[PDB]
């Protein structure tokens, strides 16, 4: 169905425009010089609060993506017709976005990306 | 650190066969495992991540399964371009470590080589050495016997062979054998020949030339 | 499309430091999601992850090399780099740069062979493998180039600047007793094309900054 394809395209355009704004909120409070000492998230309250707000945002993105992926699978299972080159929901994002990368997206929504690890995990 | 051990180290299978490669971790790595393919002269490419997720753009015949310590990469229908080395890698914790790799070779019908001989060039002869080259083109299986004869005397210890990797489309090999002589030794003899024996040839094939003829 | 391009010398003396750079093209090293890494593969051995870096400068190194490795990033030049000190011949390997998705290396560079040796670079001599005067009339002929006496590897060979690719076979190099490499590159072409079509082998040997173009013709 073209409908779920449209929803995934709209969701992915919205996600790629919000993600750098969300990461920049963490950088403002959590970034520091690479000095071999504790990351700011270990004890700086405005950094810890920024991480909590990013975690709320990315958790919501993961839940939305899970809903849309299941709708994609339900649609592919109920319809016979195919869309060329489209096997997964990632192929819709790859086809419509500029330099969408599946591993980067999967890492971001699972808090395994460099920004969340380097800014929000204490070490 | 975690040690990854792959099996087998090498395997041969025909086009259309189901191929399975195993990877075993020294301790549990959950599903944090990747599979890579390295085709001839190319850098590796990621096929599978998270033990079973097929990367977009990778053929559907590749599949990953397993969790904890035991993992499997399956190629459901082997194709000629699957001739490659496959590597597993955990990413449970740093450092990332890889298995030793598994070479997948293709079995196909017997194909006889086309044979060609090349005398040394006049340009090379000027600097004191003569290289005589024998080419065996597009054959299968790899096993082939190349024998150099100089005025019908069998040679040994003065040649080097080199073989290409299996061709990505027709799964054949090619081979060069270079006989190296001093120019003084080269000029002392007349008939240079390479005799080839191969499963695809009913009897040995000899290609030859007479020096300066 | 994002491409990773390695650069740096292919020959390093024992005890000196190996230096390589990866330039990101069509994309940015200033990724807030990815790490950037280096992996090596010694001849006939397995892959070894050397380390990775985040665009902030944070690094992770393999404990097998941590006392002699430094990875750096230069976001103002869209690059990242590797320095491995006190090298021995055990460090001779193909080195790859890679985009590291927190363990899943989803994009790799082509790889650069670095040889650790005290021997000097030597460019190749290129000789023709002329098509036989007895080439089957209306059939197929073979011709080629013999690329002799170079160091270190590799040489690259093309035919007609890439216009001729079908039927080309460029063999693996063989190490001669002199310590120099040699290889042949051959191609099969129509016998009737000899005498009308030009065939040129283009041999490049980056370590010596040499580029040779040899026209291969029937001897006469």
């Amino acid at each position: 169905e073209p409908q779920i394809y449209r929803w995934i395209r709209e969701w992915g355009r919205d996600y790629v425009s919000e993600l750098p704004t969300e990461v920049q909120k963490l950088k403002e409070k959590c970034d520091g010089k690479i000095n071999y000492t504790d990351k700011k998230v270990c004890k700086v309250p405005p950094c810890q609060n920024a991480c909590k707000s990013y975690d709320q945002w990315i958790t919501r993105k993961k839940n939305q993506w899970d809903v849309l992926s299941n709708k994609f699978i339900s649609v592919k299972n109920a319809e016979k017709v195919q869309t060329a080159g489209i096997v997964t929901p990632y192929d819709i994002l790859k086809q419509e976005l500029d330099e969408f990368n599946e591993v980067a997206f999967e890492n971001e929504i699972n808090k395994r990306d460099g920004a969340y690890i380097e800014l929000c995990v204490c070490s | 650190d975690i040690v990854m051990t792959q099996s087998p180290s090498t395997l041969s299978a025909s086009v259309g066969d189901r191929v399975t490669i195993t990877c075993r971790a020294s301790q549990s790595i959950s599903s944090w495992l990747a599979w890579y393919q390295q085709r001839p002269g190319k850098a590796p490419r990621l096929l599978i991540y998270k033990a079973s997720s097929l990367l977009s753009g990778v053929p559907s015949r590749f599949g990953g399964s397993g969790s904890g310590t035991d993992f499997t990469l399956t190629i459901s229908s082997l194709q000629p371009d699957d001739f490659a080395t496959y590597h597993c890698q955990h990413y449970n914790t740093y450092p990332w470590t890889f298995g030793q790799g598994t070479k997948v070779e293709i079995k196909r019908t017997v194909a006889a080589p086309s044979v060609f001989i090349f005398p040394p060039s006049d340009e090379q002869l000027k600097s004191g050495t003569a290289s005589v080259v024998c080419l065996l083109n597009n054959f299968y299986p790899r096993e082939a016997k190349v024998q150099w004869k100089v005025d019908n005397a069998l040679q040994s210890g003065n040649s080097q062979e080199s073989v290409t990797e299996q061709d990505s489309k027709d799964s054949t090999y090619s081979l060069s054998s270079t006989l190296t002589l001093s120019k003084a030794d080269y000029e002392k003899h007349k008939v240079y020949a390479c005799e080839v024996t191969h499963q695809g040839l009913s009897s040995p094939v000899t290609k030859s030339f007479n020096r300066g003829e | 499309e994002v491409q990773l391009q390695e650069s740096g010398p292919g020959l390093v003396k024992p005890s000196e430091t190996l230096s390589l750079t990866c330039t990101v093209s069509g994309g940015s090293v200033s990724s807030s999601t990815y790490y950037w890494g280096w992996v090596r593969q010694p001849p006939g051995k397995g892959l070894e992850w050397i380390g990775s870096i985040y665009y902030s400068g944070s690094t992770y190194y393999n404990p097998s090399l941590k006392s002699r490795v430094t990875i750096s990033v230069d976001t103002s030049k869209n690059q990242f780099s590797l320095k491995l000190s006190s090298v021995t011949a055990a460090d001779t390997a193909v080195y790859y740069c890679a985009r590291d998705g927190t363990g899943a290396l989803d994009l790799w560079g082509r790889g650069t062979l670095v040889t650790v040796s005290s021997a000097s670079t030597k460019g190749p001599s290129v000789f023709p493998l002329a098509p036989s005067s007895k080439s089957t009339s209306g059939g197929t002929a073979a011709l080629g180039c013999l690329v002799k006496d170079y160091f270190p590897e590799p040489v690259t060979v093309s035919w007609n600047s890439g216009a001729l690719t079908s039927g080309v076979h460029t063999f693996p190099a063989v190490l001669q007793s002199s310590g120099l490499y040699s290889l042949s590159s051959v191609v099969t072409v129509p016998s009737s094309s000899l005498g009308t079509q030009t065939y040129i082998c283009n041999v490049n040997h980056k370590p010596s900054n040499t580029k040779v173009d040899k026209r291969v013709e029937p001897k006469s």
